[PDB]
């Protein structure tokens, strides 16, 4: 078949959705990537690595 | 953002020089609670009242009208009864009567 | 969430009377887009001082 | 070893307590057609005999010791059967409750429910038709899981027809919007819905939920919604004032105008009794007719408009 | 099973029972004074971590006997409503409704209670009525104290609900502040400047 | 009225909860939907 | 020229608009609106006694 999924917001030519007549901006976020990551701490009790 | 109670407050000014007059009813429940209830003079006193405590109280003034309350809605007795007949239940009875009766004695 | 809709309607919905128009419900995935783009903390309002 | 570990997780907390009832129910196991027969006749025959006891108690009978003691016995053993009856079809109470979660109520409120419909189910069930008792019982746990979910799972309690035509009118814009996409006007809705668009404008305004007054300030829950509404009913402290102020000038200016003729429009007025009272009682209370009364109005009410005592009073209307 | 196989063979000589109502009936029986003078005793000539053990429980035990409380309080059988205008139902600019989310707490727990007074009165299972019972005490402790047992109890978009607790606990409930800062009226603010002049 | 001097907090019994109470809620409904009345 | 004039921030209040639950005067110059008389000010005023 060909699904209507639904309306789908565009961006403008100048970078910004439009929402209820408003304008909005989606703001890019820094996160964490996912991946493998090795880290140290001491022990003042023990004093090791 | 305005908001209201679904109330109206009267901007009006106390009266207590004068007053309706108000007559005092006691009502009791059956576990020994009294109650005072001051009702209105030109007013009727029911007898049976709803009081503080939640249950149903009757005036100290010996009347009792007795209102027929109603008989249980329908019973599980009255469930079987309507989709059995009497005798069939009797057979069971019967049924589980020599039932008991063979499994003790043999 | 729409996938988990279609797939307990595959089952309980008849066989050889069924079509993607019949198991796709669109409503949880435009209200997805919707509740992203309003009413979240990087959907922001646009500052055009 | 393994079944050592299986009889330590035996006695386990589970805090969520879901998780308690799920182990709580699976104590009992299912059952099948002879023993649903076998336990029908046993109810069927301990309430017979229940009721026989009541019958032959009342004005009734010295009862054998032998047939008093075993009927007894069957009056008891009626409940079990029973009991155990409930004890086996808990679990299917709770397969068909589970598809009803996820919105107006909790989980194990809608398996309460499901319980009482049980126990209707099991107190109208009939073997003489020869069925399995989960089609019949099933009935039962709908019809009440339903129900208790109408009238039971609103802040402002709808009657059940309403909820049962805003289920309908849900159901029917949610499938036009699924099949036909173009988003359903209210006037085809009431169409497709045979009643009047006036109708379906009100049954749109009272499906309508309460938000809560500890949510977001605008747009996130930094102060509750509830310290930013204002009060309409509240004294607005101008209005008490200036309503003092108006009852002082009003009773001066009564003051200044004819001796009984201001207080006739006091009483008519009701600016000491509270009530106004009508032409038969002024004439009442002073021995007198009513047009007079009524020709003294008129005389009183044409002075005050003359701007004297008017320029005093006209600001504050 | 061991609970029930004690009990229908040796049915006299005890009672024993499960819940709150067994709690209460373990205040009822408990004398407050012989106890207290066993703890007395413990800490008087006992040593060690049974001396702290004493020392904690005295310190409770004691508050309880030196002043007039009975200790029947702790469990409950009158649950207190709150007064309708301390949880409004406010009816906002567009027809709306604004509950104070103690309505639906009250709700839950009124509907709970008068379930089990249904279960009861009719003839329920051990296990059905346990576990109403088991959701009265729940819907109990959710409206006192939210976010203590279990999980908090929640509302439409998985926001937490706020209880009685929740009101005077916190930096926004009134104990501290609502209480000892207040919005005032006759107040104004602006920016400032300098007034070498004055 | 002032002449406030002591507050008193303590474990309240039942005999003095339903004491307090003017009434005894028993109804989980709060207001008829098409009067806007409790 | 700076996007925090004046007549944004200037506020006043005798009488106005109260709070729902408690009887609080409201806040924040969309209504009349009061200023917090918070905490620390209630100190300052205790320590001039």
């Amino acid at each position: 078949q060909t699904v209507f999924m639904g309306d789908f917001p565009m961006m403008t030519e100048k970078g910004t959705f439009i929402i209820n007549g408003t304008e909005r901006v989606v703001v890019s976020q820094l996160v964490r990537s996912p991946g493998v990551y090795f880290d140290e701490t001491i022990d003042k009790s023990t004093d090791k690595t | 953002l305005r908001g209201s109670r679904l109330g109206a407050v009267s901007y009006e000014t106390d009266r207590n020089h004068d007053l309706a007059p108000r007559q005092i009813a006691r009502y009791r429940t059956d576990n020994g609670e009294e109650f005072e209830v001051p009702f209105a003079d030109d007013a009727e006193i029911p007898g049976t009242w709803l009081c503080r405590n939640g249950m149903e109280g009757t005036l100290i003034e010996g009347d009792l009208p007795e209102p027929k309350k109603v008989k249980p809605p329908r019973t599980h007795w009255d469930m079987l009864l309507e989709r059995r007949s009497i005798e069939e239940l009797e057979e069971l009875l019967k049924e589980r009567l020599e039932l008991i009766r063979s499994r003790r004695r043999g | 969430r729409m996938e988990r809709v279609v797939r307990e309607r595959m089952t309980t919905q008849d066989v050889e009377a069924i079509t993607p128009q019949t198991l796709i419900n669109i409503r949880p995935v435009v209200a997805a887009i919707k509740e992203f783009f309003g009413t979240s903390q990087l959907s922001q309002f646009m500052d055009q001082n | 070893a393994l079944r050592q570990a299986r009889k330590d997780a035996e006695l386990t907390a589970s805090a969520d307590s879901v998780r308690a009832y799920l182990k709580q129910i699976g104590k009992v196991a299912l059952l099948n057609a002879e023993e649903e027969v076998e336990l029908a006749k046993r109810i069927e025959a301990g309430l017979y005999a229940t009721q026989l006891m009541t019958e032959l108690s009342e004005r009734g009978e010295k009862l054998p010791a032998a047939q008093r003691r075993d009927m007894m016995w069957i009056c008891r053993d009626g409940d079990r059967a029973k009991n155990h009856l409930l004890e086996a079809n808990l679990r299917l109470v709770v397969s068909l409750a589970k598809r009803y979660t996820g919105r107006g109520m909790a989980f194990l409120d809608l398996i309460q429910e499901g319980n009482l419909g049980l126990i209707r189910a099991v107190e109208k069930f009939d073997y003489t038709k020869g069925y399995k008792f989960s089609t019949y019982a099933t009935w039962w746990i709908r019809q009440a899981i339903t129900r208790a979910m109408a009238d039971q799972a609103r802040t402002i309690r709808i009657p059940v027809h309403m909820v049962e035509v805003i289920n309908k009118l849900g159901r029917i814009q949610r499938e036009l919007l699924q099949d036909l996409g173009r988003e359903p006007t209210p006037e085809e809705l009431a169409k497709e819905m045979d009643i009047t668009p006036e109708k379906v404008l009100e049954i749109q305004q009272y499906a309508r939920e309460p938000i809560s007054l500890d949510q977001t300030i605008g747009d996130e829950g930094d102060s509750q919604l509830g310290d930013f509404i204002e009060d309409s009913e509240a004294v607005v402290a101008v209005d008490a004032v200036s309503f003092t102020l108006l009852q002082d000038q009003l009773q001066s200016v009564l003051d200044t105008l004819s001796e009984r003729e201001a207080g006739v429009v006091r009483l008519r007025f009701g600016l000491t009794d509270g009530q106004p009272r009508t032409l038969d009682e002024i004439g009442q209370v002073y021995g007198v007719t009513r047009e007079r009364i009524r020709q003294i109005e008129s005389k009183t009410m044409s002075k005050l408009r003359h701007p004297s005592r008017s320029q005093v009073l006209r600001d504050y209307l | 099973n061991l609970y029930r196989e004690l009990v229908d063979r040796y049915g006299e000589y005890f009672t024993g029972a499960m819940g709150a109502e067994s709690i209460q009936k373990l205040i009822e029986n408990f004398d407050i004074d012989a106890e207290a003078e066993s703890l007395r005793d413990v800490i008087r000539n006992g040593k060690g971590q049974k001396k702290l053990r004493a020392l904690k429980r005295l310190k409770v035990v004691a508050a309880f006997q030196q002043s007039g409380n009975s200790p029947m309080g702790m469990v409950l059988d009158a649950v207190p409503v709150i007064p309708p205008e301390l949880r409004p139902m406010v009816q906002l600019d567009g027809g709306r409704f604004a509950t104070s989310d103690l309505n639906d707490l009250y709700r839950r727990v009124i509907n709970r209670n008068n379930r089990l007074k249904r279960l009861i009165d009719l003839g329920a299972p051990e296990i059905i009525v346990n576990n109403e019972k088991r959701m009265l005490q729940e819907s109990v402790d959710a409206l006192f104290d939210n976010g203590r047992r279990g999980r908090p109890v929640t509302g439409p978009g998985n926001r937490p609900l706020k209880s009685l607790s929740d009101l005077l606990k916190g930096k926004q409930g009134r104990f501290r502040q609502n209480l000892l800062g207040k919005r005032v009226d006759y107040s104004g603010r602006s920016v400032i400047v300098v007034g070498p002049q004055l | 009225v002032n002449f406030f001097d002591e507050l008193r907090i303590g474990l309240a019994t039942a005999e003095d909860i339903r004491q307090w109470s003017y009434g005894e809620v028993k109804k989980p409904e709060t207001i008829n939907y098409r009067t806007l009345k409790p | 020229k700076l996007h925090h004039l004046v007549d944004d921030k200037i506020h006043a209040r005798s009488t106005g608009p109260y709070s729902m639950i408690t009887q609080q005067p409201l806040g924040g110059k969309a209504q009349f609106g009061g200023q917090r008389f918070g905490e620390m000010e209630c100190w300052a005023m205790q320590a001039y006694g």
